[PDB]
C-alpha cells in the first residue's frame, strides 16, 4: 500500500511522493522508506498502489544494460541470399529494375517508436508514400522523409536515485528528492523545418487522392495510450508525447520551435503484450537527446 | 543575528532558509530608527542609488542560502538587513527572513556627554519634582546610572531608559528621578553618576 | 520626486476597526502598485497586502478575513482597514510603492514563471499602539539653561500616551545641536522624553528659543518658551 | 548487528548445496575435436 501526496509546488499535480513498508534484507523488521512515482505509475484504491499490481507481476530493468539502439545487420546462411532493390522510387511492391544482391543488410537500429519514425533511413529524391491499400482506410500509410526533421528532448529534472535494499542481494532503485525546478519533459521541433516537410508530403498525397483535393490533419481518434502519444526511449526513460501540434493542418489545392508536452512512465508493457512489465530505473541528471524524424505513421478516416 | 567586519574589508550576510528552487531574493536595509530601504532586488540587480559594492549570491544555486556580500565596509553600513526569499517550491513568503545586523569595528571609543538638569519652576508649583539626566555620544551603549543624595545613594524613584543609536556611533540614554517639592529643598546636593566602561562621570546640582 | 505619508489614529481600542490613510504626493494611485508593511518592536517586517487598480489586490494569508485596502482615485490616497485588532497588531505601519518582476526559470510557455514584487520607495511610517486605555495629553515644562563658551538648553514633555511625540525648535529653525532622546515607560504607564539643544552662551538676545510640542492622539499643541 | 545474523545476508542471496552431490575431485581428460 502506497500512502502518497503531491510534489512540493505552489496548480496541477503530476508526480507523487509515496511512502510504504518494505522488506529489508532480513525476514524480520520492515522498512519505512519513500519513493517518488509519476501519476502513470500508480493508481488509487478506496492511499494508492502501483498501476501494474492488479495485472502483471513485475520485474525491474537491470541498471547496467543500455536501451540504446545499436546498428543490427541481419544475414542469411549458405545456399541463401538477400536482394537489395537500388532504385530511388519504389513503393516497396512490384518489380524492381536495378536489383543488387547482398549478404547482410545495412545497419538497422531497432528504434521502438510510435507515430514519429526516428533515426531511420532517409528516402531518395522525392519523399516516399508507401501503403498496402490506398483505397482501404484500414491500412497504415508509411511515410519516409528525404530531409530529416530535427527533434530535441530534455528531461530537465535533476532527480535522485535512492537504492532501498530489499535483500538479501536484490535492491530496488527509486526516485529521491528532486534537485531544482519542477519542470516536465519537452520535445522541440523547429517551426521552419516542419512546415516545409509537411507540404512536401501533401504534394505526394495529391498524387493519390485527387489533384485538387483538400488534405487535413488531426490528432489521434483515441483509444489506448500508446496509439495516441509519441512513445519512445532515450536516456532510459520512456516518454509519451502529445502530437496535437504536429497534426493540426488544413491544406488546399494550392521563426521559433514547436514544443510538445511529454509525460513519463517507469512501468511499461512493451510491444502490446510481451515481456511482462518493466520498471526502468530512474535516470539522474538532465537527460537530453536529439533524434531524426525520418518518417511518419498515418491513418485515414472513413471532396476531402 | 550579527556580522562583524573591520573598516575596509568584506561583510557577508546570511538570511532565510536554504534554496530549494530558483529564487529571487530581495535584500533590504533598515537604518536604526528609520524605514527600511531597498538594496538588491532580483538576486544581484542593484537599482539606481546603490553602489556596486553590494552584491548578493546568484539566485540560481540549488542548496545554498541567500548571501549578501558587502565589500569595502564602512561606518555607514552599520544597520539592519532583512531579505525576502522568493522560492518556486515555497509558497509566497509574507514574513521576511529574520534580520542580520552589520557592526563596524574600530569605531572605537567615545566619552559620555552627560547632562543634568534641575526641575523647572512651572512644575514645582504643580507640587511635583523630577530630575533629568541625559547621556549622549557614548560608544558602546551600556551605561549604569547611579544617583546620590549628597553622599547617600538613592534606591527607588529612578527611571532610566535604554540605549538606542541614531545613524552614528551616537547612543542616547536618559535617567530620571521623581521627587517631591519638600524633598528637593532638603538635601544639599544631588548627583548623577554615569559609569561608562571603566570610567565614571559625575555631575551635581544645588538649590537656590 | 516621490513622497509618501501615513496618517492614522495612533491608538485603537481592542477589537476595533483600524482606519489608516496613506496620502500620496508625486504620482497617481492608478498607475502603480501599493503595499503596506507592519513591523513590531524587535521582530521582522511582516507583509500585509498589495493593492492596485483594475481589481488586482491580494492579502496576507495570515490576516485574510480581517483586512481591506482601497485606492481613492479622486483624493489620490491609499486606505487601510484592519478589523478586530488586538495587541498583536500594534506595530509601525509603513506605506510604499511596489514594482513587479517576472522570474522566468523554465520555458515561459509552460507557465514556468512566478511574479515577484519589491518595494522601492517607502514612507516614514505611522505608530499604531493598541491599548484599552484613554489618551492623556502631556504637560510641557521648560528646562532652564545652566553653564567654556557654550551652554545647554532644553524642554520637557511629561506624562503622555500613546507614542509618539514630535519636538521642534522655533517652528523648524534649529537643527544643529538638537538631540531628542527616546522616552521611558514608567510604572504608571506613561512615557516621558527630553530634547536638549547646544547653543553658544552669547544668547543674551533674547535669542528666543521656543520648542514646539505636538501630540497627535490627544490633539495637543503647546508652544513653550525657555528663559534663564 | 547492534543477537546475530548470517555473514552473507548483507551481501548475496544464498543457496544450499545438495547433500547427494560430492565435491570429490575426479580425473578430467580434456580433448579437442577433429581437425585439431
Ligand atoms: C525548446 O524551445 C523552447 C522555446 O524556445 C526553449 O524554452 C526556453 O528555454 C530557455 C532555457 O531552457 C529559457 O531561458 C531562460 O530565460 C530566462 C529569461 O531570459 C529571457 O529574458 C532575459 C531578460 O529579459 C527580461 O529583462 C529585460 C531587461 O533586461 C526585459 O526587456 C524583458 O522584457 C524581460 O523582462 C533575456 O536576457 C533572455 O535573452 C537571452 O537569449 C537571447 C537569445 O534568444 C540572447 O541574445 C540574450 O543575450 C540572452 O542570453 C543570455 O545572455 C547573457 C549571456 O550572454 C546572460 O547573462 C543572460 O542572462 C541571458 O541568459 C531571454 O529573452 C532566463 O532568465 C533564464 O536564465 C536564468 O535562469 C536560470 C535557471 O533559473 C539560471 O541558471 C540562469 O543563470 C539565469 O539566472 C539569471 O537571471 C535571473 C533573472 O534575471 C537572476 O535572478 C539570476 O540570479 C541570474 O542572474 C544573475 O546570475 C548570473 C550568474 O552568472 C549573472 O550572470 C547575472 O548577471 C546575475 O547576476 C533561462 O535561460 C527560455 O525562457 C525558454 N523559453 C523561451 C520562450 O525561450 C527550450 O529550452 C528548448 N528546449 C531544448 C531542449 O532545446
Ligand atoms: C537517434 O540517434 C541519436 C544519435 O545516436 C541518439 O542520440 C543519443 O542520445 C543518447 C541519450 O539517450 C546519448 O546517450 C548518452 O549521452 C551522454 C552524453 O555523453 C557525453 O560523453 C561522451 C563521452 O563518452 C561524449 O562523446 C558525448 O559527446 C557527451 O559529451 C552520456 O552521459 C551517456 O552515457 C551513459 O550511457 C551509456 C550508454 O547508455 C553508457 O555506456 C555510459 O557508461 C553512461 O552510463 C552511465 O554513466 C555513469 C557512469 O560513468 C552513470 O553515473 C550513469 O548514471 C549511467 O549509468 C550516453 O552516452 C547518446 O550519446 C546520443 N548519441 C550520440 C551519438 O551522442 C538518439 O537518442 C536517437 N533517438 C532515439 C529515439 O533513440
Ligand atoms: C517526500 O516526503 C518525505 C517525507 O518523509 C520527505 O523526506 C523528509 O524531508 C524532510 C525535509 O523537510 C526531512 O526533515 C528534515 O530532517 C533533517 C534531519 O534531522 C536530523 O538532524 C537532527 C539533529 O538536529 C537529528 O537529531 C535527527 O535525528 C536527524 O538525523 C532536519 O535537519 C531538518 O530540519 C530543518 O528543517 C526544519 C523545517 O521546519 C527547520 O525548522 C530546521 O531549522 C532545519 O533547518 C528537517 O526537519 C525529513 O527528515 C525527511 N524524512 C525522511 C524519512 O527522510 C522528502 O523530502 C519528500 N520529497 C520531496 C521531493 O518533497
Ligand atoms: C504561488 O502560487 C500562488 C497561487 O497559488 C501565486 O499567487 C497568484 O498570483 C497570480 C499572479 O502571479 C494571481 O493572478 C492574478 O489574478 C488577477 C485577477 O484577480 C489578475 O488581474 C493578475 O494579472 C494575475 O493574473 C493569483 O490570483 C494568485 N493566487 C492566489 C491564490 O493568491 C503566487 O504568486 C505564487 N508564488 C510563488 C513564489 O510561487
Ligand atoms: C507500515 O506498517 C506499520 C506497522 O508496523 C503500520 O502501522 C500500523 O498502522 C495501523 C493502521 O494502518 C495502526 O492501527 C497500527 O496501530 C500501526 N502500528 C502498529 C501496527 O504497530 C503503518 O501504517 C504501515 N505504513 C503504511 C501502510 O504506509
Ligand atoms: C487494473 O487497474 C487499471 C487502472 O485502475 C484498470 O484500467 C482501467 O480500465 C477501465 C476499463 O473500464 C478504464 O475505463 C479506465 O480508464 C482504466 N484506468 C486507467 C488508469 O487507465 C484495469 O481495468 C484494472 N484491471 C483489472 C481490474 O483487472
Ligand atoms: C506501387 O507501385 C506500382 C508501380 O511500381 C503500382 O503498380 C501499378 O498498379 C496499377 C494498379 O493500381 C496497375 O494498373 C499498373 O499496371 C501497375 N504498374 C506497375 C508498373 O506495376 C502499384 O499499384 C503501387 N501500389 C501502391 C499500393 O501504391
Ligand atoms: C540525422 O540526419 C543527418 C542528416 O543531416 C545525418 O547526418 C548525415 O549522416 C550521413 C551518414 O549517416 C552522412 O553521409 C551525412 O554527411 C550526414 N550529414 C551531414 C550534414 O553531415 C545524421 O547521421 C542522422 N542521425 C541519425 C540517423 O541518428
Ligand atoms: C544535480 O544535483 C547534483 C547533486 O546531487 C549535482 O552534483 C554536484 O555537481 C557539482 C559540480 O557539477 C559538484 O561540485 C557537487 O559536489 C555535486 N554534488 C554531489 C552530491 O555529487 C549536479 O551537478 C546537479 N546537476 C547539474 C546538471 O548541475
Ligand atoms: C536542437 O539542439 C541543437 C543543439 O543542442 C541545436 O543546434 C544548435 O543551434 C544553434 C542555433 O540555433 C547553434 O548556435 C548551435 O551551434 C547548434 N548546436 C549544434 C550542436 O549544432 C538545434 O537548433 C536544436 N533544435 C531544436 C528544434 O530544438
Ligand atoms: C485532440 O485534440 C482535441 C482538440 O483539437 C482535444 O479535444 C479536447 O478534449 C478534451 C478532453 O480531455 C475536452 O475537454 C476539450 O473540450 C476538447 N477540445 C475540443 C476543442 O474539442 C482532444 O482531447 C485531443 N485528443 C488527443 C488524444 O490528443
Ligand atoms: C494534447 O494537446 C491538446 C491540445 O493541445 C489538449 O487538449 C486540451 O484539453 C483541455 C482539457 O483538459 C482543454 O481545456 C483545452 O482547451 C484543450 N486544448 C485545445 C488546444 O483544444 C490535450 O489535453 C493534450 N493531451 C492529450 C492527452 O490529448
Ligand atoms: C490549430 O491551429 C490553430 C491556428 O493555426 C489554433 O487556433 C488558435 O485559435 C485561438 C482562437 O480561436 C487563437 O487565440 C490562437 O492564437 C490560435 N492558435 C495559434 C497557434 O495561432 C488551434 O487552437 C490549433 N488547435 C489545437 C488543437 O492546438
Ligand atoms: C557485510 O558484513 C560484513 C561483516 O560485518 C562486512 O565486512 C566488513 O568490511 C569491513 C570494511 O571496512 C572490514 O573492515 C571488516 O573486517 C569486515 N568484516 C568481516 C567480519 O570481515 C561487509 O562490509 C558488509 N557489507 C555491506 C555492509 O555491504
Ligand atoms: C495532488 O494534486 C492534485 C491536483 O489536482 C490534488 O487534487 C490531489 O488532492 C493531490 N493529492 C494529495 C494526496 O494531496
Ligand atoms: C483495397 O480496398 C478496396 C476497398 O476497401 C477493395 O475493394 C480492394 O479489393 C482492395 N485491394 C486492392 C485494390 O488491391
Ligand atoms: C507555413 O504554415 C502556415 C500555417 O501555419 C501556412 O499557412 C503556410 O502556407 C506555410 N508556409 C509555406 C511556405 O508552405
Ligand atoms: C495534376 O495537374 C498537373 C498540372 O496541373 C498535371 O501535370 C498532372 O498530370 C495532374 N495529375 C492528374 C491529372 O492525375
Amino acid at each position: 500500500t502506497l500512502q502518497c501526496t503531491n510534489v512540493t509546488n505552489n496548480m496541477r499535480g503530476e508526480m507523487k511522493n509515496c511512502s510504504f513498508n518494505m522488506t529489508t534484507e532480513l525476514r524480520d523488521k520492515k522498512q519505512k522508506v519513500y519513493s517518488l512515482f509519476w501519476r502513470l505509475d500508480v493508481v488509487q484504491i478506496n492511499e494508492y498502489r502501483l498501476i501494474n499490481c492488479n495485472t502483471s507481476a513485475c520485474t525491474q530493468a537491470c541498471p547496467k544494460v543500455s536501451f540504446e539502439p545499436i546498428p543490427i545487420h541481419y544475414c542469411a546462411p549458405a545456399g541463401f541470399a538477400i536482394l537489395k532493390c537500388k532504385d530511388k522510387k519504389f513503393n516497396g511492391t512490384g518489380p524492381c529494375p536495378s536489383v543488387s544482391t547482398v549478404q547482410c543488410t545495412h545497419g538497422i537500429k531497432p528504434v521502438v517508436s510510435t507515430q514519429l519514425l526516428l533515426n531511420g533511413s532517409l528516402a531518395e529524391e522525392e519523399v516516399m508514400i508507401r501503403s498496402e491499400n490506398i483505397t482501404n482506410n484500414a491500412k497504415n500509410i508509411l511515410v519516409q522523409f528525404n530531409t530529416p526533421v530535427q527533434i530535441n528532448c530534455t528531461r530537465p529534472m535533476n532527480m535522485t536515485r535512492k537504492s532501498i535494499r530489499i535483500g538479501p542481494g536484490q535492491a530496488f532503485y527509486a526516485l529521491g528528492d528532486i534537485i531544482g525546478d519542477i519542470r516536465q519533459a519537452h520535445c522541440n521541433v523547429s517551426k521552419a523545418t516542419w512546415n516545409e516537410t509537411l507540404g512536401k508530403v501533401v504534394k505526394q498525397l495529391r498524387k493519390h487522392f485527387g489533384n485538387n483535393t483538400i488534405i487535413r490533419f488531426a490528432n489521434s481518434s483515441g483509444g489506448d495510450l500508446e496509439v495516441t502519444t509519441h512513445s519512445f526511449n532515450c536516456g532510459g526513460e520512456f516518454f509519451y508525447c502529445n502530437t496535437s501540434g504536429l497534426f493540426n493542418s488544413t491544406w488546399i489545392s494550392n521563426n521559433d520551435s514547436i514544443t510538445l508536452p511529454c509525460r513519463m512512465k517507469q512501468i511499461i508493457n512493451m510491444w502490446q503484450r510481451i515481456g511482462q512489465c518493466m520498471y526502468a530505473p530512474p535516470i539522474q541528471g538532465v537527460i537530453r537527446c536529439v533524434s531524426n524524424i525520418t518518417g511518419l505513421i498515418l491513418t485515414r478516416d472513413g471532396t476531402t | 543575528t550579527f556580522v562583524s567586519v573591520a573598516p575596509g574589508q568584506t561583510a557577508r550576510i546570511t538570511c532565510g532558509e536554504e534554496s530549494l528552487g530558483s529564487r529571487s531574493v530581495i535584500w533590504y536595509q533598515q537604518r536604526p530608527g528609520q524605514a527600511p530601504s531597498l538594496i538588491i532586488y532580483n538576486n544581484n540587480d542593484r537599482p539606481s542609488g546603490i553602489p556596486d559594492r553590494f552584491s548578493g549570491s546568484p539566485g540560481s544555486t540549488f542548496g545554498t542560502t541567500a548571501t549578501l556580500t558587502i565589500t569595502s565596509v564602512e561606518a555607514g553600513d552599520e544597520a539592519d538587513y532583512y531579505c525576502h526569499i522568493w522560492d518556486s517550491r515555497r509558497p509566497t513568503n509574507w514574513v521576511f527572513g529574520e534580520g542580520t545586523t552589520l557592526i563596524v569595528l574600530s569605531q572605537p571609543k567615545a566619552a559620555p556627554s552627560v547632562t543634568l538638569f534641575p526641575p523647572s519652576s512651572e512644575e514645582l508649583q504643580a507640587n511635583k519634582a523630577t530630575l533629568v539626566c541625559l547621556i549622549s555620544d557614548f560608544y558602546p551603549g551600556a551605561v549604569t546610572v547611579a544617583w546620590k543624595a549628597d553622599s547617600s545613594p538613592v534606591k527607588a524613584g529612578v527611571e532610566t531608559t535604554t540605549p538606542s543609536k541614531q545613524s552614528n556611533n551616537k547612543y542616547a540614554a536618559s535617567s530620571y528621578l521623581s521627587l517631591t517639592p519638600e524633598q528637593w529643598k532638603s538635601h544639599k546636593s544631588y548627583s548623577c553618576q554615569v559609569t561608562h566602561e571603566g570610567s565614571t562621570v559625575e555631575k551635581t546640582v544645588a538649590p537656590t | 520626486q516621490v513622497h509618501l505619508q501615513e496618517s492614522g489614529p495612533g491608538l485603537v481600542k481592542p477589537s476595533e476597526t483600524l482606519s489608516l490613510t496613506c496620502n500620496v504626493s508625486g504620482t497617481l494611485v492608478r498607475d502603480n502598485y501599493w503595499s503596506w508593511i507592519r513591523q513590531p518592536l524587535g521582530k521582522q517586517p511582516e507583509w500585509i497586502g498589495y493593492v492596485h487598480d483594475s481589481g488586482d489586490t491580494n492579502y496576507n494569508p495570515s490576516l485574510k478575513s480581517r483586512v481591506h485596502l482601497s485606492l481613492d482615485k479622486s483624493k489620490n490616497l491609499v486606505s487601510l482597514r484592519l478589523t478586530g485588532v488586538t495587541a498583536a497588531d500594534s506595530a509601525i505601519y509603513y506605506c510604499a510603492t511596489t514594482k513587479h518582476g517576472r522570474r522566468i526559470y523554465g520555458v515561459v510557455a509552460f507557465k514556468e514563471w512566478f511574479t515577484y514584487f519589491y518595494m522601492d520607495v517607502w514612507g516614514k511610517g505611522t505608530s499604531v499602539t493598541v491599548s484599552s486605555a484613554s489618551t492623556k495629553g502631556p504637560s510641557v515644562f521648560p528646562l532652564a539653561p545652566s553653564s567654556g563658551g557654550t551652554a545647554a538648553l532644553g524642554c520637557l514633555v511629561k506624562d503622555y500616551f500613546p507614542e509618539p511625540v514630535t519636538v521642534s525648535w522655533n517652528s523648524g529653525a534649529l537643527t544643529s545641536g538638537v538631540h531628542t532622546f527616546p522616552a521611558v515607560l514608567q510604572s504608571s504607564g506613561l512615557y516621558s522624553l527630553s530634547s536638549v539643544v547646544t547653543v553658544p552662551s552669547s544668547s543674551l538676545g533674547t535669542q528666543t528659543y521656543i520648542c514646539n510640542v505636538n501630540h497627535k492622539p490627544s490633539n495637543t499643541k503647546v508652544d513653550k518658551r525657555v528663559e534663564p
